[PDB]
């Protein structure tokens, strides 16, 4: 019984934006 | 007594309250919030975690 | 069964942070750009160096290297760069070797971790390698003591 | 020194050359490169015995070593001379570092030798399966030198641990813990081999229930 939420994809895909972080914790 | 709710929103989130197995200390308890992928120096105390 | 025509020590590729490539008969080995960091990105007009071995396979004949571009900036080579019959062509000088070199002139920032491509072409192939960033015997840079919190 | 390259890639020529070619290329499907593996990852490999390697499975056992230590050196610096690489650690002499590997605080070694190195192997450091046919060796006949280079270089399937990523503080530190818990004498008895429950059950029905049995039927009656 294969996982329903778990199929792969072809989708390239693109680089990470660099984070920046928010203030006030 | 022993009877206990497993899906009680106890876990502060950016998004709410929510139950223990559905957060990690991945989860952000805020919006923007930094997470370091700190490594474990192997010495007690003295920055055990380290950037 | 382990040792059968699949084995997983003929399969085993090379333990460095370099890339195998095959540019028709010149092989590339330990292809990797050397560049200290300090900041997230290394900004553009950093000079960096790109470091790789060439291997003839043919013995017969000799090559030459010409033209390296990558969308990185210009590349610039400097010696002579003809490769022997059955000998290597060793460019730049990596961490731990007691003269030819390539000189990057970045236009874009790049950082640790990506893989830029690049074009290797000697007289009879055009190659794409994706050189990634190596750090080579370099200390590991002091962190900043996080407070008390 | 000439003389040391020379002599290295002699040795190269006449042992390495079927699969790793003669530029150290690599001979597809039969060796990689070793380009920018560095002195360590040959020192390493020769002085286990592991290289020159005889046939293609799925790892290399360890075996006594072909080369005397000035040839390993000489191996080490011809390959060192191509590409580059980390290098193995050396005294003040010149040889290489042995003793002065070892570091001075075992309890930072042995939480990083169970965070990092008692997966594949044991707490003690016994060894341990791996997904087909791998095994982790044992750690009880390897010198601080080499414990050093197989953290530096990664052995067949051994994540790379970096001088960044594991400092030689902190290297000589796992070492220590290695060296330390090899020769450390069990306190409770025999050792059994030090792999847990699985000894301690066949050494139990071996011998308790093979001499309480063998006792019964000492005081007991047959038929
Ligand atoms: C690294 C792992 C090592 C493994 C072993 C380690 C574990 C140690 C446990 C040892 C067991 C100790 C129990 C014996 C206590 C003393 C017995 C005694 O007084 O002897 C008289 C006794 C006769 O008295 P009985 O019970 O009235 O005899 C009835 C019949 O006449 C008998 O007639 P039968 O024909 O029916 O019985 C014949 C049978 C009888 O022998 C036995 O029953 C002994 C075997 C019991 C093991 C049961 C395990 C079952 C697993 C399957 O003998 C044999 O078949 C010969 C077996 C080898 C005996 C000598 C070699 C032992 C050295 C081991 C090393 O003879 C024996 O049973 C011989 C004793 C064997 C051990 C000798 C002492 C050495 C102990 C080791 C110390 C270290
Ligand atoms: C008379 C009694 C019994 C008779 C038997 C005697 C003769 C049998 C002959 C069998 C042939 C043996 C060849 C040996 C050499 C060999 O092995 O070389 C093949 C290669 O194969 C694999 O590569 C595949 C490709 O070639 C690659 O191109 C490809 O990449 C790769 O793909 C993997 O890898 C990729 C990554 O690269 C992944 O992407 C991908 O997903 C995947 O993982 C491929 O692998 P894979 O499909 O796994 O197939 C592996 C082998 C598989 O071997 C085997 O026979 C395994 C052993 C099977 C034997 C059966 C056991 C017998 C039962 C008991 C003894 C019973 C006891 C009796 C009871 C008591 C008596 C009372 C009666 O297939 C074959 O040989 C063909 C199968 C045909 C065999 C037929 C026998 C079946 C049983 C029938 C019984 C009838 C009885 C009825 C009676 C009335 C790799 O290993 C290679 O290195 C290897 O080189
Ligand atoms: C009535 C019955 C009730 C009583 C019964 C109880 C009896 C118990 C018997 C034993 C008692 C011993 C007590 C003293 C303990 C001691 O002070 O000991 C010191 C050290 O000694 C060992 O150090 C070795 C080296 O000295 C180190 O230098 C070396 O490093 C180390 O190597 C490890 O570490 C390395 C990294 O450091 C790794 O590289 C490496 O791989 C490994 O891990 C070594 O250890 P290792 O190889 O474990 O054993 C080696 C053993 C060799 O084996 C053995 O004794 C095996 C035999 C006993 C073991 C228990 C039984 C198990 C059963 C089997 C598994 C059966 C399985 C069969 C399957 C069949 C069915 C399945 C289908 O040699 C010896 O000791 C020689 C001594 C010989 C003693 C013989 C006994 C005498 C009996 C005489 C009786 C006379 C009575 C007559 C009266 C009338 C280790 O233990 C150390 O921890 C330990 O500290
Ligand atoms: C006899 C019996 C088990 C009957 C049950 C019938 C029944 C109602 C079945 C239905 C239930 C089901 C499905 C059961 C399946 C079995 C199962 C999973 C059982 C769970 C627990 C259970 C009931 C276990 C029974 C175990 C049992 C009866 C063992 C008998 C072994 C005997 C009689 C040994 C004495 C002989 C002797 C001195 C031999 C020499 C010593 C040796 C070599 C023993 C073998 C040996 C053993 C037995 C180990 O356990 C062991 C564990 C770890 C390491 C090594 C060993 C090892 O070498
Ligand atoms: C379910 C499962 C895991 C099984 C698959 C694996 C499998 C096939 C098991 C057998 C493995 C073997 C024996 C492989 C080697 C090749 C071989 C000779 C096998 C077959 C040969 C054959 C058919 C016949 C020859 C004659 C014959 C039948 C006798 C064999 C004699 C032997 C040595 C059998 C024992 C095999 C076996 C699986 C037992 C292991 C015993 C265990 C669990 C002990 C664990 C154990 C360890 C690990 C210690 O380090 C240790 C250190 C210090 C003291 C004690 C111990 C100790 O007991
Ligand atoms: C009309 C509702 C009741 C039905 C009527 C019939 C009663 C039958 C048995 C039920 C009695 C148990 C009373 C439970 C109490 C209650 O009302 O709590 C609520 C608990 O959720 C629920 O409504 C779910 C109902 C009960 C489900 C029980 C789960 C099933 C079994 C499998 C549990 C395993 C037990 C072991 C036996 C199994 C082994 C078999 C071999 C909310 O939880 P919470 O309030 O967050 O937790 C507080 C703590 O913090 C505080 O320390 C303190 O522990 C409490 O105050 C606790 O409540
Ligand atoms: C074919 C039987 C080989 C011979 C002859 C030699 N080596 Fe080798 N080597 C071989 C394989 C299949 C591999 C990869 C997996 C493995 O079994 O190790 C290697 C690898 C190395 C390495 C490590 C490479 C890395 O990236 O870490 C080294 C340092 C090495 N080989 C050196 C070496 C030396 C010195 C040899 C002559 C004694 C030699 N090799 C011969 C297969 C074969
Ligand atoms: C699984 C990925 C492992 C991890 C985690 C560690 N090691 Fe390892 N080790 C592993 C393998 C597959 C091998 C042999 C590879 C081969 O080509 O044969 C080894 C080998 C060693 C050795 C050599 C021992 C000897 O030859 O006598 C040593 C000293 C060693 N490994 C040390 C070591 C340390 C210190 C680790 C934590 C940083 C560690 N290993 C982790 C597999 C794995
Ligand atoms: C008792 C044996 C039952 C076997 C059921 C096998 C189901 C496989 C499902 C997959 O997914
Ligand atoms: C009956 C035994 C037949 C063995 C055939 C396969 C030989 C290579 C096995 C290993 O690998």
């Amino acid at each position: 019984c294969s996982p329903p939420g778990e199929t792969a994809s072809s989708e390239p895909g693109t680089t990470p934006a660099i984070w920046t972080g928010s203030p006030s914790p | 007594g022993l009877i206990k709710n497993p899906w009680k929103p106890v876990v502060p989130t950016a998004e709410g309250k929510k139950a223990v197995l559905w957060t990690s200390g991945w989860t952000p308890r805020f919006k923007g919030e930094t997470i370091y992928l700190a490594r474990a120096t192997g010495r007690p105390g003295e920055s055990p975690f380290v950037k | 069964c382990s040792a059968g025509q699949i084995s997983q020590t003929t399969t085993q590729e090379p333990a460095v942070n370099g890339v195998n490539a095959q540019a028709g008969q010149v092989s590339l080995r330990n292809v990797h750009l050397r560049a200290p960091q300090q900041t997230d990105y290394v900004e553009p007009g950093t000079t960096v160096e790109l470091l790789f071995v060439a291997a003839n396979d043919s013995t017969e004949g000799s090559n030459k290297l010409k033209s390296i571009t990558s969308d990185v900036g210009e590349v610039t080579l400097t010696g002579d760069s003809t490769v022997p019959a059955d000998g290597v062509l060793i460019v730049g000088e990596p961490d731990g070797q007691i003269a030819v070199t390539a000189e990057v002139e970045l236009t874009k920032p790049i950082t640790n971790g990506l893989l830029y491509d690049f074009t290797f072409t000697f007289e009879d192939g055009e190659t794409t390698v994706a050189v990634p960033i190596s750090a080579g015997e370099q200390p590991r840079r002091p962190v900043p003591p996080a407070g008390p919190g | 020194q000439s003389a040391l390259l020379r002599t290295g890639k002699q040795l190269f020529e006449t042992s390495c050359v079927s699969c790793h070619g003669a530029n150290l290329q690599g001979v597809p499907d039969r060796g990689p490169s070793l380009i920018g593996t560095g002195e360590a990852a040959v020192y390493f490999q020769v002085s286990t015995g592991r290289m020159p390697a005889m046939r293609g499975e799925a790892q290399a056992p360890s075996k006594p070593p072909h080369f005397d230590e000035s040839q390993i050196d000489a191996l080490g610096a011809y390959v060192q001379a191509n590409g580059g690489g980390p290098t193995v650690p050396r005294d003040d002499h010149g040889a290489v570092a042995q003793e002065s590997l070892i570091g001075g605080d075992v309890a930072r070694g042995g939480d990083l030798f169970r965070l990092n190195c008692a997966s594949c192997h044991n707490f003690t450091g016994k060894g341990g399966a791996l997904s087909s046919g791998k095994y982790a060796p044992d750690l009880g006949d390897a010198n601080p030198a080499q414990i050093y280079t197989a953290m530096l270089t990664g052995p067949q399937n051994m994540p790379k641990f970096s001088d960044r990523q594991l400092t030689p503080d902190e290297k000589r530190d796992i070492v220590a813990y290695v060296r330390e818990s090899a020769e450390t004498p069990s306190y409770g008895g025999y050792g059994l081999g030090g792999f847990g429950p699985a000894p301690e059950g066949m050494a139990m029905w071996i011998i308790g229930m093979v001499a309480a049995i063998g006792v019964a039927m000492w005081i007991g009656s047959r038929a």
